[PDB]
RNA sequence: AUGGAGAGG
């Protein structure tokens, strides 16, 4: 099922000498100590500055990747920005605090936290939407 | 041809240094490699 | 620290750690008497000589000194036990793999290592306010009376 | 004189000097149609029958080493392991 | 080579149709390889290239004298009063495929001169030949079917190797070899060997 | 275009190289080394 | 000296078959052709006339040497769909798409000056 | 008519200037290696020298004799050398032409290529005409000739393909461009200040809409539009070489299909 | 009439020559070379042309101030190794062997030096199209 | 010297060599014509009785085929003047003289031979055209370019040899290397600059290009790796297809600068399960360094799987190159307007200084450093600021430069370049040197006829303000012919020197290896060594590894 | 030599040119800029190939044999 | 100049000295100083360590030297190549030049000495002091013809049945 | 065969 879900508010946006691919470090709007920070193709999802976009962590939605069909398959999101990737580092900061490490392809990833079903797996489907 | 036609030759402190005497009378780049570098001059 | 040692040890050790898919929160299955005497059983068969009498075994242990001091460094109980966190499974396969690396890495007799050193001097020559490089050399190997540029460092 | 099979002090470890050796001459047997004593397998080249042949430690062969006082050592092929 | 001390042997040919094309259909009748110029720092060649395009195009005789005054920047004006990139680079296409390269190609007209060495006049191959009649090893030379000598060094690489066989084979059955009889007392070439 | 200044050997061409010398009657003094008795030595060659 | 005829470019040798069917042991229900005497012109087209078929999984070509007018076709299929079908209907795709192509510009040509 | 379009621009006897509509960018690039390469033409393949006592070397004036541009209209109904069962050539399979030609005047005697007469049987099929395109009429200059210098050879033209010598080639330079805004950023443009300022306008720009900048990156775009001209030599006109071009790779294609009927 | 003087090196350890002719007269391009002003008077002579101090195998280079020295070196040692058209009198010559290039050109980059070498006249190469690329990695 | 220490030998060929990325590391490429000549001698047993009757079938002129046939009595029969060259009944016993075949261990040569690494054994795979074809990754120990070069190739005659060559001087097995205890070959030019443009997170490939790129994988399992994009388009990243070459089981570590496990500028290297996390790919890795990709692959998965990683890494690699492009013009070599001007300027306020410290001198206000000559403190003043100016010139235009600059991608990929190019193609090239010396008074107290006596002016004692772009003028264009001159004579010396020194290295280290007791002797059983090495390991299977019982405080030791 | 018959480059027929392109340069007084232009040699290559190219079969003819 | 020093926290600190170079070099009385450490004293000259300090000692200066001349071009050569040079150096008692004035004088084998610089007198006093050849040497083989002594010939061969 | 010149990495 469903590993986490959170509503972040992107405070800053980094194009560090790229043109596709920029930098994004939001802060949960919910937990006032939780944190993120995580690449994005902005050419595809463009993020701009002062967003609320919210994030999701899946497991599923190993075999060969088959042709899309998502107009005939379940492809269980519907959101706007979906990457793979495999989390690679569990960093604990504080008892309280708890951080994970995901690689989508480069892409990094940073999720600070506290309370987690994330286990180190190659599952890792990052949903992003609106 | 040209180049064979104007050539120059050394036998045997430096000899092989391109001196400053050797302005607007010896070509500085045109000379063998390798072995006989800077004695076979051209002109 | 950084110094050419035959065995690599952090590969086999993340090695471990990967074969056997081991979780960083768990007890791990080992004893003191187990990692302690392991390793310290693990250095008897770390041969380069085998012979029986007591100047082979002085030279045995001389020769296989710092790579023990890695071995230990490596392998301490509370770095085995926090650091990573190694199984009985696990560090047995470590032990074995350390000792089988250190019976890869001990030179085979007839290599003429002679003209390989002679070689591996000569072949980095052919690439090059005291005088150095190949004059230097030069003086070097010929054991020249007279250097270009005597020197005189007193600390 | 000689060495006795106990106190032997060389390498129990077959060098590759000598896997080297052991490969070529099999294979030179091999090459001139000697009795092959593994299964061919589908196996024609002598070199990689001579392989074959010591991966099951089918080869009669023994090696003398040499000390520099003029000692030697003798280790059968079947004897020395193969670590390589 | 060009005219920069950047000589080079062919590495493949290549037909109209594998080659690289331009949005004019002009096909390159050499490529060469970018890191063969920062390493040697052959400006003038770029240079000269961007001059004898410019000259191409204009119908011109490029000035590439020694010491004058004319620049990059004057020459890449010209170069852009033709409707071309002022630096030279121009948008090709993967002959194999015909979708755009990414990055853009310095692409121009350059004086290339072919030189004296061809393969076919180096080539030289010989399982077995003609001896000299002193030392009884094979000849020396390319026109006298001769061999290659294994040198000192080459010895040297194959004790480094450890080939002792190898070495014996090279020194043995490959050049000279020859049968001998030694007298058992005083142990020279004294024997009278009559055979048969 | 044949500009000349050779010579016709058994029908091949053949060129004189400048050979480069010293200017005889010129008067040098030279440093002698270190381990030599002389320090300095004033020398001209007489043509 | 020891270059090659020009015609074993596109002239099949003795014994040289046009196509090479070979069981693909990698991935179930794939195959690897050898396309024989054809270039980058044959076989790009394929290839991307072979991703237009929702139906098929996998599809890629390459040359293994450009000295060698030869390049090897793997195709994947979903399972009931045997790859060779696909082949054929993408070539046919192609033929067809030709066809109308010429159609269309014999009908534009026959409508020009000069 | 169903599928792909074409949009002729501009066109002549030597060139043609369209827009291709609907199509792969596969396709359109396999046709433009089709038109350089593999149409079939006649070109002097064999050339029997009897007397040459000019100054050119032999095989140097049969280089540029086998370039040549010759009639290649009717070179369908002609065959290959290596298919018909005649020995050596034929009139079935070669076009035989010879070439006299002698200095007369103190003046340099010219030799084009109008003095090429063709000898083998024609039978009606419009080939073996060296194409001149020249004004004073003369054509390809095949060499110069003093006061007593005599050229005499005779010439045998195969057919062939471009794909084996360059001389068997139908068309020049084929131009050949797509997406002139690069919407769909196949190419990363290289600049020192402004990346529009230093890089000129194609003329394909007129064709097209401009991007405007409060639009994102379209990701789903692909190649449709394309932008060709068609240069011919002489030997096949422009239209010809375009048509036996796509009938070309689509012969070829259904020959792979036959193969897959054949197994 | 007194106008130019032949020099030797001896004499010419006792003169002040001056580079460009135009170095005895009495904003500025950033692109053209950074040369330095004449802080000199008292000249003697004058060069001819600085293009002069070359020889005849290194006068073919385009813009050879604008190499690294030994590149000019090795062009110059490469030049004489060029094939193209030795000799008008080539077909008539029993040489031992000899090369002639099938279409030699005169270079679109030339020297002003070449005029007299008379190298667009005997060319010993071609310009060709050249692109600096990496493609198939041959 | 000349007859006994090496003498000339049968069975061997040379010839131009060239680069081939399909070929294997451990292949070379023999010309058809040099494989007819070049013969092997098989005897003939059950085994191989139908090829070798094949092959007499064949004859000479045709590959593959045979030259003589030797019998029981020795008789040697001429295929190639036989009456009986169609009709043979091989027996067995008989020698039959093969022409070299594919897959035949042969011996690769290039003089002049340094090292072993210089003479390594090769598969043959015999190919059209009359060149030598070698891998990219094997001219490195070679040392060899295609400007010409001619290299050396040997054919064993017996099994034993073969064997010898294949299982000693095999080009795998010479990966990594005795001398500097680290491969020496690695990822070059083409595959280098590629590799860094692959892994650069803003590289995507779509699809289409990913299959191909998969396809070209020899070692490929046939499973499309899921992409790092799902939506809205499916992509996959340069770092997600190169990890398809990668085999399993291969971890990589290495933190450079800022790498704190999320690396800002993307740069470090972390590799997990032959899956890479994170990092560009360049010489760092993917090169011939200690601690890289390399080594690690060679000594973990073995030699064969480390040269089958070369040729999945180059194929893989020249292929997106080749769809992709990469050049180099002179725009690459031109800075921005008010660089330049700052680049001016600070030639300008060196030169000012230079004036200042020379005025200084001359008024005899200088004070001589302990140990030196007023004259020599001044030279050396002058000289340092000089250095320090084209140093300050050539950082002013290395920072000009974008990350679009091919040149500065090839300076940071490691294929070809450094700051030095950058700094006298662009903006300075800097001060001349003799003897180690500006350019001295060939005049009297003058340099040149054109400038006056006692004139210790930078530009007149050698310094060159103006780059390759802008051109230099004639007096700095004879001097850089100065200095450029003296390069060319003191290499040849170099060479010649170090190739004496090197043979008289050779002939004295001679006789000497390690024993069955490990102790380092020669031919007089003297010992140079009781344990060799002092530890008793080879060279080769040796790595630099931390020990962190040295360093640190006892505190965070006890700790 | 001669006028090469076609361009290096692309392979456009340019044989038929030369004595067009002399026309163009003595009896028109023309650069050769135009000259080119006018004889449809749009391309710098097939350009290059008559502005680059020299005649030098006029001094071999000038031989009696 | 620079130095890495312990600590008594622990951790190695930079800790800069004043060191005082020279040009100028008689070891056997600037030691003898009062004022300076004698223990840490060096010269480049390892002639002179030889004399002073020892053989060991001019050995490991030889290394040093050595070591610090193939590493004054960036480059790096494993430890035990250089320190058999260095030991093949300083075995016979002193220091032994790699040339025909050195190790060229040794007691080897006539045909292995022969093969190097001076052949033919090394040949007659060879035949003069009526010197046996050990044949166990490279060259030696070399010039036999023979499968030296050396790598894969180092053993023998045999046969033992267990069959 | 000896001897010599030039060139290639
Ligand atoms: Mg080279
Ligand atoms: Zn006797
Ligand atoms: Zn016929
Ligand atoms: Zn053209």
């Amino acid at each position: 099922n469903t590993l986490f879900d959170d509503i972040f508010q992107v405070s800053e946006v980094d194009p560090g000498r790229y043109n596709k691919v920029c930098r994004i470090e939001a802060a949960s709007t919910t937990q006032d100590q939780c944190k993120l920070t995580l690449d994005i193709n902005v050419e595809l999802f463009p993020v701009a500055a002062q967003d609320s976009l919210t994030v999701t962590i899946a497991s599923s939605l190993t075999r060969s990747w088959r042709p899309p069909q998502a107009g005939d398959r379940s492809l269980a999101d519907d959101y706007d920005y979906v990457m793979y990737g495999t989390a690679y580092k569990f960093e604990e900061v504080s008892k309280d605090l708890i951080a994970v490490y995901y690689s989508f392809g480069g892409l990094l990833m940073r999720l600070e936290g506290n309370y987690l079903n994330n286990l180190k797996q190659e599952n890792a489907y990052l949903l992003i939407r609106r | 041809t040209l180049s064979h036609l104007r050539r120059t030759n050394t036998p045997i402190a430096k000899p092989r240094q391109l001196h400053n005497t050797h302005w607007g009378l010896v070509c500085p780049a045109e000379t063998p490699e390798g072995q006989a570098c800077g004695l076979v001059k051209n002109l | 620290a950084n110094w050419p040692l035959p065995v690599n040890i952090r590969r086999i050790i993340q090695n471990a750690q990967q074969t056997f898919h081991i979780d960083h929160t768990k007890p791990s299955d080992l004893t003191i008497k187990d990692i302690v005497l392991g390793v310290k059983d693990l250095q008897e068969n770390l041969l380069v000589l085998r012979g029986k009498n007591e100047i082979i075994q002085n030279a045995q242990r001389d020769a296989v000194t710092l790579f023990c001091c890695l071995l230990r460094s490596r392998l301490a109980t509370r770095r085995v036990l926090q650091e990573y966190r190694l199984t009985k499974q696990a560090f047995d396969w470590v032990l074995s793999n350390i000792e089988a690396q250190f019976l890869r890495s001990v030179v085979h007799p007839g290599e003429m290592v002679g003209v390989l050193a002679a070689q591996s001097i000569g072949e980095p020559a052919t690439q090059m306010k005291v005088t150095s490089g190949v004059p230097r050399l030069k003086e070097i190997l010929n054991v020249a009376k007279n250097m270009k540029t005597p020197s005189l460092t007193v600390y | 004189k000689a060495i006795p099979k106990d106190q032997r002090a060389t390498t129990p470890y077959m060098t590759k000097y000598e896997r080297a050796r052991i490969l070529g001459t099999r294979a030179l047997q091999i090459s001139m149609n000697a009795p092959v004593f593994v299964d061919l397998e589908g196996e024609t080249d002598p070199l990689r029958i001579a392989m074959k042949e010591l991966a099951e430690k089918k080869i009669p062969l023994v090696i003398r080493r040499y000390l520099p006082d003029g000692s030697f050592e003798d280790w059968s092929v079947e004897e020395l392991i193969v670590d390589l | 080579a060009s005219r920069h001390g950047q000589k080079g042997t062919i590495g493949i040919t290549y037909r109209r149709e594998d080659m690289p094309f331009t949005a004019e259909g002009i096909v390159p009748d050499l490529i060469i390889n970018p890191h063969a110029i920062p390493s040697r720092m052959t400006v003038a060649h770029l240079i000269e290239c961007l001059l004898s395009k410019v000259a191409a195009l204009s119908g011109n005789e490029g000035d590439a004298s020694p010491f004058t005054d004319i620049t990059v920047e004057g020459i890449s004006k010209l170069l852009r009063e033709h409707g071309y990139q002022s630096r030279g680079f121009e948008v090709m296409y993967n002959g194999h495929t015909g979708k755009k390269l990414m990055a853009q190609i310095f692409f121009g007209p350059t004086y290339y001169q072919r030189l004296r060495h061809m393969v076919d006049d180096k080539i030289h191959a010989r399982a077995r030949g003609p001896m000299q009649v002193l030392t009884r090893q094979p000849v020396e030379g390319r026109s006298r079917d001769g061999g290659l000598r294994f040198g000192e060094m080459e010895r040297d690489c194959m004790i480094a190797h450890g080939a002792a066989s190898f070495l014996k084979e090279r020194l043995m059955e490959a050049s000279d070899a020859f049968r001998v009889h030694i007298c058992g007392i005083c142990g020279l070439m004294t024997v009278i060997a009559k055979l048969n | 275009f044949d500009m000349g200044g050779y010579f016709i050997i058994n029908g091949s061409e053949k060129v004189l190289i400048a050979q480069e010398r010293s200017a005889g009657n010129i008067v040098q003094v030279f440093k002698k080394a270190a381990p030599s008795p002389i320090s300095h030595v004033a020398e001209i060659r007489s043509a | 000296m020891n270059a090659p005829d020009r015609f074993e470019l596109f002239l099949l040798g003795e014994g040289e078959s046009k196509l090479k069917i070979d069981p693909d042991t990698k991935a179930p229900n794939a195959v690897v052709i050898t396309f024989e005497k054809e270039d980058h012109t044959l076989g790009n087209l394929i290839r991307a006339e072979l991703l237009n078929d929702r139906k098929v999984l996998f599809a890629a070509y390459k040359v293994e040497h450009p000295f060698f007018a030869r390049f090897k076709l793997r195709i994947q299929t979903t399972e009931g769909y045997d790859p060779k079908d696909a082949l054929k209907n993408a070539c046919n795709s192609i033929i067809n798409k030709l066809g109308a192509l010429k159609t269309n510009f014999e009908t534009e040509w026959n409508l020009q000056t000069l | 008519e169903e599928g792909p379009q074409v949009k002729i621009r501009e066109a002549s006897k030597d060139n043609v200037d369209f827009i291709l509509s609907n199509v792969d960018l596969a396709m359109a690039n396999s046709l433009r290696r089709v038109m350089i390469a593999e149409i079939p033409t006649l070109a002097i393949d064999s050339v029997e020298v009897e007397t040459n006592t000019t100054v050119l070397a032999d095989e140097f004036i049969a280089h540029r004799l086998g370039l040549i541009p010759l009639q290649s209209m009717d070179i369908e109904q002609l065959e290959y050398s290596r298919d018909c069962f005649c020995e050596d050539h034929c009139d079935k399979c070669s076009v035989v032409l010879t070439l006299q030609a002698f200095g007369e005047s103190e003046s340099t005697t010219n030799v084009y290529s109008k003095d090429l007469v063709i000898v083998s049987n024609l039978m009606g099929r419009n080939i073996g005409h060296p194409i001149i395109q020249d004004k004073e009429g003369n054509g390809v200059l095949i060499c110069k000739l003093r006061k007593g210098q005599e050229l005499k050879l005779t010439c045998v033209a195969k057919k062939g393909i471009a794909k084996e010598h360059a001389k068997w080639g139908p068309a020049a330079a084929i131009e050949f461009e797509y997406d002139p805004w690069n919407k769909l950023k196949h190419t990363d443009y290289w600049y020192e200040q402004d990346s529009a300022k230093e890089w000129p306008q194609s003329k394909n720009c007129e064709y097209e809409d401009p991007p405007n900048e409060g639009d994102p990156f379209d990701y789903k775009a692909q190649a449709d539009t394309f932008y060709m001209n068609v240069e011919s030599v002489g030997s096949i006109p422009v239209d010809q070489v375009v048509v036996r071009g796509i009938d070309t790779l689509q012969k070829k294609v259904a020959s792979i299909l036959l193969a897959l009927t054949q197994m | 009439e007194g106008l130019v003087e032949y020099i030797d090196a001896e004499e010419e350890e006792s003169i002040l020559i001056a580079m460009q002719p135009e170095d005895l007269e009495p904003d500025v391009d950033p692109a053209k070379r950074i040369r330095v002003s004449h802080h000199a008077t008292t000249f003697t002579h004058c060069e001819i042309h600085p293009s002069m101090i070359l020889g005849v195998a290194a006068s073919i280079i385009p813009f050879p101030d604008h190499n690294q020295s030994p590149r000019n070196t090795y062009q110059s040692a490469m030049g004489k190794q060029a094939m193209g058209v030795f000799l008008t009198n080539y077909n008539v010559r029993m040489d031992t062997m000899a090369n002639i290039l099938y279409y030699p050109q005169k270079p679109l980059g030339t020297t002003r030096a070449m005029e007299y070498l008379k190298f667009r006249e005997l060319p010993a190469g071609q310009n060709a199209i050249v692109a600096i690329a990496c493609y198939s990695g041959y | 010297r000349g007859n006994l220490m090496g003498k000339r030998v049968d069975f061997s060929a040379r010839t131009v060599i060239s680069g081939d990325p399909n070929l294997e590391l451990d292949q070379v490429g023999v010309p058809k014509s040099i494989a007819k000549t070049l013969t092997y001698p098989e005897v003939v047993t059950p085994y191989n009785i139908d090829r070798l009757t094949q092959l007499v079938r064949n004859g000479p002129n045709e590959h593959p085929g045979a030259k003589y046939v030797i019998r029981d009595s020795g008789d040697r029969i001429d295929l190639r003047y036989s009456k009986r060259a169609g009709d043979i009944q091989l027996q067995y016993g008989w020698k039959v003289e093969r022409h070299i075949m594919d897959n035949d261990p042969v011996l690769f040569n290039r003089q002049p031979s340094l090292h072993k690494m210089s003479m390594m054994a090769h598969r043959v795979k015999v190919i059209p055209y009359s060149t030598f074809r070698l891998n990219l990754s094997v001219t490195s120990p070679y040392n060899a370019d295609f400007d010409g070069d001619e290299m050396n190739l040997h054919v064993p005659q017996s099994e034993e040899t073969r064997a010898e060559l294949s299982q000693l001087c095999a080009v795998p097995l010479q990966i990594v290397s005795p001398q500097s205890n680290k491969p020496c070959m690695g990822i070059v030019q083409d595959t280098l600059c590629g590799i860094r443009k692959l892994t650069l997170r803003d590289t995507f490939i779509e699809l289409d290009q990913v299959l191909n790129m998969l396809y070209w994988v020899p070692d490929w399992d046939g499973v499309i790796p899921t992409p790092a994009i799902i939506k809205p388009k499916p992509l996959w990243s340069g770092k997600q297809i190169l990890s398809v070459a990668i085999p399993n089981g291969i971890h990589l570590q290495r933190f450079d600068e800022g790498t704190t496990l999320l690396s800002p500028k993307d740069n470090g290297m972390l590799i997990i399960d032959g899956q890479i996390i994170f990092g560009v790919v360049e010489k760092k890795t993917v090169g011939s360094s200690n601690g890289g990709l390399i080594h690690v692959v060679t000594r973990e998965k073995g030699p064969q799987v480390c040269a089958k990683l070369f040729g999945n890494i180059q194929k893989v690699v020249n292929f997106w190159l080749l769809h992709n492009g990469f050049s180099t013009g002179i725009g690459d070599t031109i800075a921005d307007g008010p660089t330049m001007r700052e680049i001016t300027e600070t030639i300008a306020e060196a030169k000012k200084k230079v004036l200042d410290v020379t005025k200084e001198a001359q008024a005899n206000l200088l004070t001589a450093k302990h140990g030196m000559t007023l004259r020599e403190s001044f030279e050396d003043n002058v000289v340092r600021f000089l250095n320090e100016a084209r140093d300050k010139a050539g950082r002013l235009a290395e920072v000009n430069l974008k990350d679009l600059n091919n040149v500065k991608q090839m300076v940071m990929a490691g294929s070809k370049g450094s700051f030095i190019n950058i700094a006298q193609m662009s903006a300075c090239v800097g001060q001349q040197s003799v003897e180690g010396k500006r350019i001295a008074f060939g005049f009297v107290d003058r340099t040149l006829p054109h400038f006056s006596k006692d004139d210790y002016s930078p530009e007149s004692k050698g310094f060159v303000e103006n780059s390759y772009l802008r051109g230099l003028t004639p007096q700095e264009f004879f001097f850089h012919a100065m200095g450029g001159r003296e390069g060319l004579i003191d290499t040849a010396v170099k060479t010649a020197e170090t190739g004496y020194i090197q043979r008289r290295l050779v002939k004295a280290l001679e006789d000497i290896m390690v024993h069955y007791d490990n102790t380092t002797r020669n031919s007089l059983g003297n010992v140079i060594q009781f344990i060799y090495g002092e530890d008793g390991m080879d060279a080769a299977h040796i790595e630099k590894q931390s020990l962190d019982t040295i360093g640190g405080s006892d505190a965070a030791f006890e700790k | 030599m001669i006028v090469p018959v076609r361009c290096f480059s692309c392979g456009k027929v340019v044989g038929d040119k030369w004595e067009s392109y002399l026309n163009l340069l003595q009896e028109d007084e023309l650069d050769e800029g135009t000259a080119l232009s006018r004889l449809g040699l749009k391309r710098y290559c097939c350009r290059r190939m008559i502005l680059t190219h020299v005649d030098l079969i006029e001094k071999f003819l000038r031989y009696n044999p | 100049y620079d130095r890495k020093v312990p600590s008594p926290t622990g951790e190695y600190v930079k800790e800069p000295e004043w060191v005082l170079e020279t040009d100028g070099v008689n070891l056997s009385e600037v030691m003898t100083v009062p004022g300076i450490d004698p223990t840490r004293i060096y010269t480049n000259s390892f002639i002179d360590i030889m004399e002073v300090l020892g053989i060991e000692a001019g050995r490991a200066a030889l290394y040093k030297e050595v070591y610090n001349v193939i590493a004054s071009d960036g480059s790096y050569v494993n430890y035990r190549h250089m320190a058999l040079l260095v030991d093949v150096m300083t075995t016979q008692g002193g220091l032994t030049s790699v040339t025909r004035h050195g190790f060229n004088r040794s007691n080897t084998g006539a045909l292995m000495r022969c093969s190097f610089e001076e052949t033919v007198e090394i040949l007659f006093e060879a035949g003069a002091s009526a010197e046996l050849d050990d044949c166990r040497g490279v060259s030696e083989n070399v010039i036999l013809g023979q499968m030296a002594p050396i790598g894969t010939g180092a053993f023998d061969v045999m046969i033992d049945e267990e069959s």
